[PDB]
């Protein structure tokens, strides 16, 4: 299960969503994902669904003795591991050197999967600072190592 | 060696020299125009791989899927292709493509022997060559016809067993053309050593009569064979041809009086009437011309590179030494002409009632002297028959005009049977025979918009080759079941296949009910279309079309379901030939009539054991196939149809039924890791085994690995899904991280909100204060 | 709180009409109505016993020092501000700033919303919350 500091994460981060919207006592089923990220975890889209939450805010508001029974379940399900985000990313590459092109990097972040946002991965990149060579490849195992390890290394 | 004069027969010099190749940049990729295409990938943008078209420097895209995985420079107009690096549904046409434009014409290519229609007459086939092939065996000396013989010999003689040789390929793919090859290679090696033939040239010249009897010029090609052929050479104990023996099978009848179009019928009638014998014409009261008899001058009235001419000279010849006489030979060519005369005998709608009537008499009278039999009997008791019920009867216009399109039919196969006779006897030498080898040429399948009788005969003798070819293909696997030792004998294919031939022959199929629906003249075709499907309909599994026409039950065959029809079908399966006749004609004077007509109900009746006994005779006999395929349906040499080839190879050997599949161990590994992310055969090893794979559907081995039914595919599934699954979790962490970084600001602004809102909140109530509102209104 | 305090005693003077010494509940009703909408009797009733005692100054020091406690500085004010204005515009489109209060944190209830806005120096969409915490107490003019 959870301790009892560990929810002293969940509790500390609550109040401070409820605060976002209104403090109320209930946070937005849609700011649930977005919540639920702030312990240092990475659920699925698909997921966070199957445990309430929603996408406009103003479906449903969850207070507390029912928040916290929710991230009992997207605590279960699973990571990636350096492995398998590079067997993926392999799984476009080619030559062998181990780079991808840039056009790619965008697309497949977006294409396949479930594309999330052009903001979002020019984001992800303007942020943790990738730069594409002077021919239009990154070397993605560089990259993916970047994710991995956080905005607060 | 060297380079005598083996430009043909021979993948001549250093083409092989000067210029540029990546596994990746360069494949192959679709084309409407010429097939595939060469090209060099621009740039890859996840499921549509951008290429470019090296040919004209374009720059198209397509699918990653559909690309094709071109060989390297090495393979290039590779022999025995088997070797090739890659062997996929394009590779192949690269090859043999890049080969016929070279004239080279000969491919083994792994386990066969591919041969494309050159269309222009090789000088590769001298006996320079023939004696080049003498006892070499296959891997040594360039690819050809002839070896595939040389080694069909001793690997009989060796192995004191029976070869058989047959030959595939669609229709003009050019068989009936290099069995003959086949057969004067045998003929210009193992020799046994006025009047006659040279006991090769008995063999050798046993063609054109055949042909110009059996091969009629239609559509597609100009010396198509219209009956199927089975010759069989013998060898005594020295090695040596010591007999022969033709097998001819279903001949296309009824085109004895129809041509649709730009067709010719039977060879002989065109050339009787070109006046090659001058002194023969006022012995068939044949006058010259062709174009002048309804029967034969229907469709086109000659082909352009036959000279019938001396197609009839050499057509005469051929019987002298093939062992005839003055008499045979002239006989034969009597009934011959006979025919062409028959089909010249007017008729009158006689009664303004609708009656029997006589329209000339000096033509059907020129008939009564060729086959013998008196004008009179004959003219008389064809108009009006006589067969009794142990009476009399009428014929209408019809019941006559439609009579004689029965007798001179009737009579050419009759013919044509008493010819195959006559020469299977000229070269029957009651010699000693110990193992004989044996070529076999008959178009196979073929599926026209109106399906008949005759269709269903054609695909059906056809489809008991298959499951020759489909089972002696089998073993062949049971022998690298072995190298790689599995033995999958959980395994019970093979009868699917036996869903058509069983039930199109067995006591109770259709042959067996079309032969017995005819003991009794009740041949109502409706008895007969309820009578089937009585007995046929919705038990097993056979039962729109564009431009098709009429259809009454179809059969899921092999190469596709067929729609026949069984309209006007008992008829057609016998000689409906008023009995007045026959037995008129079976005391006639010309010896050939009479045996002819001299005294098991016909023709499933003789099919339904001439090909048991072909089957029942080359499941002894170690095969050697070879297929031809058509370059170009214009027939000039040098080109190429792209989709045409193609299509040719997806029935042959392009391997592939419902057999297991087989993955090098070493490529596993990039296509499948990736399903148990957590060297070669030792990698997957462990995969499968922790993935729980049903340990029933799959055997390790040695070369590779194994899988049972489109399972690979199974996987292959549990592989895109997966993949992409993990790219959600990826995308997921990605969304998990951004969060995090805001998350500092996302409590930091939580006090700075918390500040003005409350600050003012706490401002208005000042505002609102009497004291101060008094303190303000004084400001001074 | 100092130079105030001599400004205090100026306010204490006006009000403080018959110089009494203190302001009389009376003083109140003067200078007011002599100056502006004289409160009603209880308003001025319960106006005074906001104060323990009779009134003087020290008293009138008092009951203002109560209503001044939790007076974030006007830096930390305007510096609460800019935590918003991640470009340093020292400005914040009204929009903004209107649905970051009536919807954020503490339901800016609709009154309060409007009383507040109702002499907002916003300006072209903008808003400068600068001299509005200059204004919200502080600098400026008296
Ligand atoms: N190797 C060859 N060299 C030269 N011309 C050939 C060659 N093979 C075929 N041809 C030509 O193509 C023609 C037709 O070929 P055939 O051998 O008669 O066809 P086929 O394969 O027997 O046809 P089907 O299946 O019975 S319709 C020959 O008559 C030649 O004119
Ligand atoms: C060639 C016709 C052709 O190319 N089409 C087909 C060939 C093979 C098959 N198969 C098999 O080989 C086994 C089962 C099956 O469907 C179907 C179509 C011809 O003229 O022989
Ligand atoms: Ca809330
Ligand atoms: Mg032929
Ligand atoms: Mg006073």
């Amino acid at each position: 299960k959870l301790s009892q500091d560990e929810i002293d994460d969940l509790k500390d981060v609550f109040e401070l969503f409820d605060f976002w919207d209104g403090r109320d006592g209930a946070v937005d089923a849609f700011k649930l994902g977005d919540v639920c990220r702030c312990l240092g975890i990475n659920p699925r889209n698909e997921d966070v669904f199957a445990v309430g939450g929603t996408h406009k805010m103003g479906e449903k508001s969850l207070p507390f003795e029912e928040f916290l029974p929710a991230y009992e379940g997207l605590m279960d399900c699973e990571q990636g591991t350096f492995a398998d985000y590079m067997e993926a990313f392999k799984t476009f590459d080619r030559e062998g050197q181990g780079f991808i092109s840039g056009a790619e990097l965008r697309h497949v972040l977006t294409a396949l999967g479930e594309r999330l946002s052009d903001e979002d991965v020019d984001e992800i990149i303007k942020l943790t600072d990738l730069q594409e060579d002077l021919e239009g490849n990154v070397k993605y195992e560089d990259f993916v190592k970047k994710v991995m390890a956080g905005p607060y290394p | 060696f060297s380079d005598p004069d083996f430009q043909y027969l021979a993948v001549d010099r250093k083409k092989l020299m000067k210029e540029a190749f990546d596994g990746k940049k360069n494949c192959w990729v679709p084309d409407e125009k010429e097939g595939f295409a060469s090209a060099e990938i621009q740039s890859s943008k996840g499921d549509e791989i951008t290429v470019k078209i090296v040919a004209d420097s374009s720059t198209r895209t397509v699918k990653k899927d559909d690309i094709q995985s071109m060989n390297p420079p090495k393979f290039e107009k590779l022999e025995d292709m088997a070797n090739m690096t890659y062997l996929n549904e394009a590779s192949v046409l690269y090859n043999l493509r890049s080969r016929y434009t070279s004239g080279l014409i000969y491919t083994y290519s792994g386990l066969f022997c591919i041969a494309v229609n050159p269309y222009r007459r090789l000088p590769i086939y001298t006996d320079s060559v023939i004696a080049k092939y003498r006892g070499k065996r296959k891997t040594e000396i360039p690819p050809h016809l002839f070896s595939v013989a040389d080694n069909a010999y001793q690997n009989m003689v060796t192995d004191r067993e029976n070869q058989s040789c047959l030959i595939t390929g669609e229709s003009g793919a050019g068989k009936t053309e290099n069995t003959k090859k086949v057969i004067m290679y045998l003929a210009k090696v193992a020799c046994a050593v006025k009047k006659e033939g040279s006991l090769e040239d008995q063999i050798i010249q046993a063609n054109p009569v055949l042909e110009a009897y059996g091969n009629a010029k239609t559509t597609r090609n100009n010396n198509s064979s219209r009956f199927g052929k089975f010759i069989r050479i013998h060898f005594g104990p020295t090695g040596k041809i010591a007999g022969a023996d033709i097998e001819t099978y279903l001949l296309e009848k009824s085109r004895v009086t129809y041509q649709q179009s730009a067709e010719r019928n039977y060879h002989i009638f065109y050339q009787i009437c070109s006046n090659a014998i001058p002194e023969l014409n006022d012995v068939m009261l044949v006058t010259p011309d062709s174009g002048l008899y309804s029967f034969i001058n229907q469709g086109c009235l000659t082909v352009d590179n036959i000279d019938d001419v001396e197609e009839f000279k050499l057509c005469d010849e051929a019987f002298d030494i093939l062992g005839f006489t003055k008499e045979e030979k002239q006989s034969m060519f009597k009934c011959t002409a006979s025919i062409l005369h028959m089909g010249e005998m007017k008729f009158k709608q006689r009664p303004r009632e609708e009656q029997a009537e006589s329209d000339g008499t000096a033509e059907a009278e020129k008939v009564a002297f060729l086959c013998g039999i008196n004008a009179g009997d004959l003219l008389k008791a064809l108009l009006k028959p006589k067969v009794k019920v142990g009476v009399t009867k009428g014929q209408n216009m019809n019941q006559v005009v439609n009579s004689v399109g029965a007798l001179a039919k009737s009579l050419y196969d009759r013919m044509f049977n008493w010819l195959v006779r006559r020469v299977n006897k000229t070269l029957d030498t009651k010699a000693k025979r110990n193992y004989y080898i044996g070529v076999l040429d008959i178009a196979g399948f073929e599926i026209f918009d109106f399906n008949s009788f005759e269709q269903l005969c054609i695909n059906y003798t056809n489809e008991r080759l298959q499951q020759f070819f489909n089972h002696h293909m089998f073993i062949l696997e049971q022998e690298e079941y072995k190298k790689e030792g599995i033995a999958w004998e959980f395994i019970d294919f093979g009868m699917d296949l036996q869903m058509c031939i069983d039930l199109i022959e067995k006591p109770m199929g259709i042959l067996s009910i079309l032969e017995e629906e005819c003991m009794f003249p009740k041949a109502d075709d409706k008895s007969f279309q309820d009578k089937l499907y009585q007995n046929h309909m919705g038990k097993n599994r056979m039962f729109t079309r564009p431009n098709q026409g009429p259809a009454h039950f179809e059969l899921h065959h092999y190469a596709g379901n067929v729609p026949y029809s069984i309209t006007g079908w008992l008829e057609k399966n016998k000689d409906p030939i008023n009995e007045n006749v026959v037995a008129l004609l079976g005391a006639s004077k010309e010896p050939l009539v009479a045996e002819l007509f001299k005294a098991f109900q016909t023709i499933s009746a003789v099919h339904r054991e001439s090909l048991n006994k072909l089957m029942k005779n080359l499941y002894s006999t170690h095969p050697h196939f070879v297929r031809c395929i058509i370059p170009n349906e214009l027939k000039q040499p040098g080109l190429v149809d792209a989709e045409l080839v193609l299509h040719q190879l997806q029935c042959n050997g392009v391997l592939r039924k419902g057999f297991p599949s087989r993955l090098i161990y070493s490529e596993f590994k990039q296509r499948y890791s990736i399903l148990a992310p957590n060297d070669g055969k030792t990698v997957s090893e462990k995969i499968l085994a922790g993935l729980q794979m049903d340990p029933a559907e799959y055997r390790l081995g040695t070369t590779k690995v194994f899988f049972k039914a489109g399972v690979l595919g199974n996987l292959e599934e549990m592989r895109d899904e997966r993949l992409s699954k993990i790219i959600s979790m990826f995308q997921a962490h990605i969304r998990g991280y951004l969060i995090r970084k805001a998350y500092k600001k996302l409590q930091d602004q939580r006090i700075g909100l918390s500040v003005i809102q409350r600050n003012i909140r706490k401002w208005l109530v000042l505002r609102n204060w009497q004291w101060w509102k008094l303190y303000s209104k004084v400001k001074p | 709180p100092q130079k105030q305090i001599q400004e205090m005693k100026e306010a204490f003077s006006m009000i403080d009409v018959d110089r009494d010494g203190f302001v009389s509940k009376e003083d109140i009703k003067a200078i007011s109505e002599q100056l502006g909408r004289a409160p009603d009797d209880k308003e001025l009733t319960a106006m005074l016993k906001e104060a323990p005692g009779p009134l003087n100054f020290t008293m009138f020091l008092s009951i203002f020092s109560d209503k001044l406690s939790g007076t974030d500085s006007e830096e930390t004010i305007r510096n609460a501000f800019a935590m918003f204005d991640e470009q340093e515009t020292k400005k914040l489109n009204i929009e903004y700033i209107k649905d970051l209060l009536e919807n954020m944190g503490d339901n800016f209830n609709k009154d309060e919303m409007r009383m507040t806005f109702k002499e907002a120096p916003v300006e072209g969409g903008k808003f400068d919350y600068v001299k509005f915490t200059a204004m919200i107490k502080g600098s400026g003019e008296e």
